[PDB]
């Protein structure tokens, strides 16, 4: 539309295209996550909601191979059972709402998975240290 | 319903800081838009200078006006600014605020002349 | 290649839906007037001027304002703001006091009773040793006959205190918008045509809401947002006769409602500091308060919600509309709060019409209680001061708020009734376009890289 | 004075010195800006108003080049236009606050011009692992 | 017992155990510190100072060599009068709790020794990058 | 000759509790995180305009 | 009116753990300031042992101390103590605790003799 | 451990003013007896024998 070309527009504008191409535009949507008598609880308590909720996701990343990347290839594989479709495609023909429906069943393992890599590249490199 | 107004002057010196002020009524600025400059000379057609985007977009000028325009948004006033550094008296022409949106340029500003003399 | 490893993107856009607290927004015009003679623009932040209402494209979320959050938490904010706003002001406990009333100066026919009764009675003073005799007015809807003589008393003084409303704070709505937090974002479906449940294929995100100004109506709910072109009427189903029907069209139209009785406010010192606010006199003639409406352009929306309501009940139907079958009082007619006093009228003139398959004006009359006792509670109402001068207000009808009539038996007619019900109708009328989704990031997807050591 | 010689005080301490001499002591101006019926609500409302400067400021951080490195040298140049000083003379010539009243025009343009940086450096980089 | 063979269980089940073993679970007790009409006071003051000590926690981290790396070997050596036991006998011997009261009083200098350790590395590799 | 209180007719009137006293405890100002105090330290300062000390 | 006080021993057997502690009032511990400990032999010059300061400097000593000196400062007790571990006899010598400022040692201590006998 | 009264009770509102209830005693039905308690005899004296062991 008016972003096109140059493909970019405000946070959650890349929401209706497909993953590959909202795979560029992830900085606002990140961005716009921390900052935005008795009704000063309730503001209070959604300021802290949400620096929470971010706290908990920089946690999440922090713990795996990433700590402010905001993409990070890792070193876990892939089972090819949980996406079951063409790999070039996804990229071209789904929206990240679609591939959130899709892997709805598998997730938390993925995460398990992420921390033991982790830990175990910890642990590699402990010992490359070490013996050096 | 959007209404965009040019601001500024129309008769400069060469070799100058030229500067318009474009004020936006009837939407917002930070839209899913392009608050855009485009200019006319006289007689001949028209000359896209830029634009500046509400979101978060870096402002892509034409190579051809030689890096001397900078586009600034100022989303506090409603506005957004117009610059032309070191002009001369071939840069005479219409000026226009406009607004790129899902369709194309619905809503103009008047267009005003700024005819560079010295 | 096929060795695919697994990529973890922040920041993608997706959300859930969920169901969380909300973020007042007032503007600061309203905020220029000194000492908050409207409730709660301290208790509320200031509207950043032209917030962002970026498009969404190709985009497809299901809406449903019937099972919609936020109007929940719409009456629970007007509830406890309401609340918020009689705190500061006087209890009228010393008022419950044995009222001698008569009929008020008056030549009355024995037929239409006064509606105005003066009545005189005991009150302390200041000084708590001397105590005065003093009269006022009061309406019929306020008076009681405790029980040769004639006394009343309120008719509230058997069930709980009241609370004067402070003259300062008014009742005059000023739009709220309401914006969500960080972490979350308002869906608006600019659809228009759309009713009000299911898949809305033109939608936009946004941070803050429109101006929604908090009117209390029963029927007849006025000022909201009128549709684009067509009339449109929303139900979570036509079929069942239990839920109500939200009807809204397109032109606005204009009502004039006024209380022609001059009144003079009159200031009795219950104690120290302690203001109660009377009626004095009555200047000029005794009249009937009365609220107009176009004959012309309420026909024509007539016709217009005819021609819509024919489309869920075949074209060979039938269609009357009847007034309110009955109730408690600020269910039969339509109430509303005019210059921070309450109107109750009568809408049998609107509502007598029967619909073939093929410079007047409607005058109705109001009755006015100065005591009310709105969200029916337990044990709170509120007393309205009495204010000075003839009052009238404009206002713009929006929509309507009718109910089927349970029909069975083999029967063509299917009539129309207006109701007013909960208020939260009123409120669903207002937030079907918008509804609140919570933001996820960090997606996870299999792609072709491997990370280095 | 005290500390000289060995050129460190208590933080803001640098603030007189010029900008080179105190580009030395950053860690306790960063250090000393988290830590430090009805007043609780203040004292609430400025702790959480604390850390979420502090953490906006994180974050504009870690979407550019630098997580907690504190000082972060990156790929995008800098316009003479905007400095036109002697390069090495402001560095035992000026303030941090008379360098701060000099770039005052001159800022929010450079911070889209990280996130750009960061960005292209990141799909390159992803590209890098992607071909390999 | 139950988690023998794969040494792991729930948050402060390795506390028991030595120091060595303990080394490999570190993840839960990382995690288990952030996430968990005048109640709400306290409630908030509790998550508040949930959140302060966690930034307190992630800023003296930052300010060191490692982020997130959550192992992090770093370039300050160790007074061997501080310690003054057989290296491999702490990590089969001792609890950490143990070992906290041991290192009790030489607490405090090695902070300082890890943030001049970091400035000196920090203005080693801009003096690298600068010459390069 | 009969009297009155003054304020009988304007407001009512609370009587302090003789627990609380008013004599000033003194009172220290401070900043939270991200703030900072400026003192001037000047002898001679008439309280507007540039502090050198 | 800063006023520096010294306490501890001043008869030590050599070879052992000396400790001194200065209490500091008329002003604060955490200020533009090295609370030091100078020495001095009897009939000699003055020695400077070290300082520590009320910022986050790291305390930096004199070499020929032999890395035997950690002065520790006690902010919640407006206090900085000396250590001297492995003493001699040859290290008797007065003590003092003092404060560098912008002017140079202006509030001592009254400072001691430690006289190391065995 | 049993507990009880068995004088039986009726409750009654009195009126204070505008929506205030006060909750007095009104008849006794039945007889006036006095609110006891009973606890067995064997199972305590094992109890104290159980805390004197
Ligand atoms: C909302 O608005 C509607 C519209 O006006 C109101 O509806 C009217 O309500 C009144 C009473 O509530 C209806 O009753 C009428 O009263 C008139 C006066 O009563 C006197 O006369 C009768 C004898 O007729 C005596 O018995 C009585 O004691 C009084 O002395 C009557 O004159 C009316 O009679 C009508 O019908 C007869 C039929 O034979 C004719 O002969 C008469 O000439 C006259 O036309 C009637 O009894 C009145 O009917 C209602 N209006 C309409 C149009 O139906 C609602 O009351 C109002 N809502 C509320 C809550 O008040
Ligand atoms: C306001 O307060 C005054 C003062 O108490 C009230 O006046 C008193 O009312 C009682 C009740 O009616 C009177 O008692 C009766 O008086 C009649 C007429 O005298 C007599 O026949 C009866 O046997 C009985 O005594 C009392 O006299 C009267 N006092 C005065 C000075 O008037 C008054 O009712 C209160 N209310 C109003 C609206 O004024
Ligand atoms: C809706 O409209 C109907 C008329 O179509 C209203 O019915 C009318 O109701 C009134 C009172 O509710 C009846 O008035 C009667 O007046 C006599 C006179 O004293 C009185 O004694 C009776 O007890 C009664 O009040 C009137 O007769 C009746 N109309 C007919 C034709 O029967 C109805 O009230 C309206 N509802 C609302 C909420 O306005
Ligand atoms: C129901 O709707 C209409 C408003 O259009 C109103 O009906 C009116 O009812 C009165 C009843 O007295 C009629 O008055 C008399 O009717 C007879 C015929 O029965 C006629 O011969 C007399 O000359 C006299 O007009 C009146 O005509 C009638 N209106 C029409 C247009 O026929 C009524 O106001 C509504 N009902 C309620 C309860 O509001
Ligand atoms: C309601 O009252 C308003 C009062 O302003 C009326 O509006 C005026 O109506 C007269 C008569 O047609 C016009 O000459 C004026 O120009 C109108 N003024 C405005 C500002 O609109 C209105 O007509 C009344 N409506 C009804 C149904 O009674
Ligand atoms: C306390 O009262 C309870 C009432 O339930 C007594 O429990 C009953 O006692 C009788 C008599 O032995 C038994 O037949 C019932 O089976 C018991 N019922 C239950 C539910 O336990 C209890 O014995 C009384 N205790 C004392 C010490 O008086
Ligand atoms: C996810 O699991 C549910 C069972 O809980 C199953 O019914 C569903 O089909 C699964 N989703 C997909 C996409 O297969
Ligand atoms: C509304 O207007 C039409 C057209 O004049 C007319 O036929 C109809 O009777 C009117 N309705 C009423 C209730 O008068
Ligand atoms: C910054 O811009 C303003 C115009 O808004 C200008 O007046 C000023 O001179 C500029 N600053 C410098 C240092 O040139
Ligand atoms: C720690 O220091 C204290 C003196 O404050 C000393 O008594 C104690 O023995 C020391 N701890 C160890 C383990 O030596
Ligand atoms: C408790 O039981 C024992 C055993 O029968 C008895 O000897 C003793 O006297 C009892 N205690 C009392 C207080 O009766």
């Amino acid at each position: 539309a008016v972003g096109i070309g140059a493909v970019f527009l405000g946070f959650l504008g890349a929401a209706g295209s497909t993953m590959g191409a909202a795979s560029m535009t992830l900085t606002v949507q990140a961005r716009n996550l921390l900052s935005g008598t008795v009704w000063g609880i309730k503001q209070l308590q959604a300021r802290v909601l949400a620096v929470e909720r971010y706290l908990r996701d920089q946690q999440l990343l922090g713990i795996w191979g990433c700590s402010g990347k905001l993409i990070c290839c890792t070193n876990v594989p892939w089972n090819s059972s949980w996406s079951n479709r063409n790999l070039s495609e996804i990229w071209d023909n789904m929206t990240w709402l679609q591939w959130d429906k899709e892997i709805s069943n598998y997730t938390q393992i993925i995460y398990g998975l992420l921390e033991e890599s982790q830990n175990q590249q910890e642990k590699n490199e402990q010992d490359l240290l070490a013996l050096d | 319903q959007v209404q965009l107004v040019e601001s500024g002057p129309g008769l400069v010196r060469p070799s100058e800081t030229l500067s318009l002020t474009c004020a936006v009524s009837g939407a917002s600025i930070r839209t899913k838009a392009w608050w855009s400059w485009i200019r006319q000379p006289p007689g001949k057609g028209l000359e896209w200078i830029g634009y500046v985007s509400g979101g978060w977009d870096l402002p892509n000028y034409n190579p051809s006006l030689k890096n001397r325009v900078i586009i600034l948004k100022d989303t506090s006033l409603n506005q957004f600014s117009l610059r032309l550094t070191s002009v001369t008296a071939a840069d005479t022409a219409l000026y226009y605020c406009a607004r790129e949106g899902p369709e194309d340029f619905d809503v103009w500003g008047p267009g005003f002349l700024v005819t560079v003399s010295s | 290649a096929e060795n695919l490893w697994v990529t973890v993107y922040y920041g993608v856009p997706v959300w859930k839906d969920a169901e969380t607290t909300l973020f007042c927004a007032s503007d600061a015009k309203a905020y220029e007037t000194e000492k908050h003679n409207v409730w709660a623009t301290h208790a509320c932040v200031p509207t950043d001027p032209n917030p962002q209402e970026i498009h969404l494209e190709n985009v497809t979320e299901e809406f449903n304002m019937w099972k919609n959050n936020m109007v929940e938490q719409m009456h629970t904010d007007i509830i406890s703001l309401w609340d918020q706003s009689l705190k500061p002001c006087v209890k009228l406990t010393p008022l419950c006091v044995t009222l001698q009333c008569t009929n008020v100066t008056n030549n009355i026919t024995d037929d239409m009773r006064g509606e105005l009764k003066n009545c005189s009675f005991n009150m302390t003073t200041e000084l708590r040793d001397k105590k005065q005799k003093v009269y006022s007015l009061f309406y019929r809807l306020d008076v009681v006959q405790i029980n040769s003589n004639k006394e009343y008393r309120l008719i509230n003084c058997n069930t709980s205190a009241c609370t004067q409303a402070c003259p300062k704070v008014s009742f005059e709505p000023i739009p709220i918008h309401y914006c969500a937090p960080a972490g979350f974002a308002i869906l608006k479906c600019k659809d228009k045509k759309f009713n009000g449940t299911g898949p809305c294929p033109s939608v936009s995100t946004v941070q803050c809401t429109h101006g929604i100004k908090p009117v209390v109506s029963t029927q007849l709910l006025l000022n909201g947002s009128l549709a684009e072109e067509e009339v449109m009427i929303r139900s979570e189903n036509i079929t069942n006769n239990a839920k109500n029907i939200l009807v809204q069209f397109n032109t606005p139209v204009q009502i004039n409602c006024t209380r022609p009785n001059n009144n003079t406010r009159k200031s009795i010192r219950i104690g120290p500091g302690q203001a109660f606010y009377a009626t004095g006199d009555i200047i000029g003639d005794i009249r009937q308060a009365h609220c107009n409406v176009s004959k012309a352009t309420w026909n024509e929306t007539l016709g217009k919600v005819v021609k819509q309501l024919r489309k869920h009940f075949g074209n060979n139907t039938i269609i009357r509309f009847a007034n309110s079958s009955g109730g408690d009082l600020e269910v039969t007619t339509h109430s509303f709060n005019c210059g921070g006093e309450f109107f109750y009228c009568n809408t049998s003139g609107l509502f007598n019409s029967t619909w073939i398959s093929n410079n007047d004006s409607i005058t109705l009359p109001c009755r006015i209680k100065q005591i009310i006792n709105m969200w029916q509670r337990i044990g709170q109402c509120m007393y309205a001061p009495p204010i000075q001068g003839v009052i009238r207000c404009v206002s713009n009808i929006t929509g309507l708020i009718l109910t089927r009539d349970g029909g069975s038996t083999n029967s063509t007619t299917e009539t129309f009734r207006p109701g007013g019900g909960d208020m939260r109708d009123n409120w669903r009328s207002e937030l079907y376009k918008y509804k609140v989704v919570k933001i996820e990031p960090l997606g996870v997807a299999p792609t072709r890289c491997k990370r280095r050591v």
